[PDB]
């Protein structure tokens, strides 16, 4: 009976995110997002692959791909067709005998898991237009005498962020052991190890003003290079960046879940 | 983030399958 049922799949869409903000007059920005496409199978359709050869025909169709630049498919596994134009869509087919020997080998390699994850495809996108980044930093620095002082404005947007909160949001500024008379707005830890002040926020979310936005700073003496940098962590679930998706080409498979994730890499606000 | 983006939880858990 397994053999005439609808077969389910999964699809994982992970993004992390570099960003730029220069600060000084326009604080213009750069921003590289990296992404990866993941497909799940349950353990069990091995065993329907390597009995049948013939077994129908897994496709895929990726949607709202305007945003990104580039891809990188795995040629390995798939088909594509180069005579597709469409600048919004594009359609991949798997070869079903390469997919079933690399889930054979999968499975002859972890026979405990009840999932085998394949790699469909690498992407990246790039801009210098703020509205592709989820958060708007502005930094600002000022230095009379010995008394550097810092501050950092950040807002959540509607028109640049996704539809979902960040979530475990912190500010790091790096500051050295000799520093002296420190005063921070809101208060700030300063982490030994790796020598740097620590701002835990609360979740962000674009849906609110009050909830979205934010600043705060920080002062200190140094007796005593460039002006510092900031730099922002957060994750966030349920939504794209680039605003990628995918989903299936004909009904003899359905997509059980697509997971949605992203996170911060390098994401940086200087300052003049 | 770890390599396996469902972190050792079945997607297929719950579903009909089987
Ligand atoms: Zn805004």
């Amino acid at each position: 009976l397994s053999a005439q049922e609808s077969w389910p799949v999964a699809a994982a869409i992970t993004e992390y995110i570099n960003a730029y903000f220069r600060g000084g007059e326009h604080n213009r920005c750069l921003v590289k997002i990296t992404g990866d496409l993941t497909m799940s199978f349950p353990a069990g359709i091995t065993r329907i692959f390597t009995a049948n050869p013939n077994a129908p025909v897994l496709s895929f169709r990726l949607v709202n791909i305007s945003r990104v630049d580039h891809f990188l498919p795995n040629q390995k596994l798939l088909y594509s067709d180069p005579s597709q134009s469409d600048p919004d869509t594009k359609d991949f087919w798997f070869n079903m005998q390469a997919l079933t020997l690399h889930l054979q080998r999968e499975a002859e390699l972890n026979p405990q898991a009840s999932y085998y994850n394949v790699a469909l495809l690498k992407y990246q996108a790039s801009s210098q237009d703020p509205s592709r980044a989820p958060l708007l930093l502005s930094a600002e620095c000022q230095r009379s005498g010995t008394v550097t002082r810092v501050s950092l404005d950040y807002h959540c947007c509607p028109a640049t962020a996704p539809a979902t909160q960040l979530t475990s949001v912190q500010v790091l500024l790096p500051l050295d052991h000799s520093a002296t008379d420190l005063q921070c707005q809101p208060p700030a830890a300063w982490n030994a190890e790796e020598r740097r002040l620590l701002w835990k926020l609360a979740n962000l979310s674009p849906t609110n003003h009050s909830k979205g936005s934010g600043t705060l700073c920080a002062s200190w003496q140094c007796l005593e290079g460039p002006a510092p940098s900031l730099a922002v962590q957060f994750v966030g679930s349920g939504a794209s960046l680039s605003g990628l998706d995918v989903e299936l080409v004909g009904s003899r498979y359905r997509m059980s879940l697509v997971k949605k994730r992203f996170a911060t890499g390098k994401y940086m606000a200087g300052c003049s | 983030f770890q390599s396996d983006p469902f972190v050792g939880s079945d997607p297929f858990k719950d579903d009909p399958f089987g």
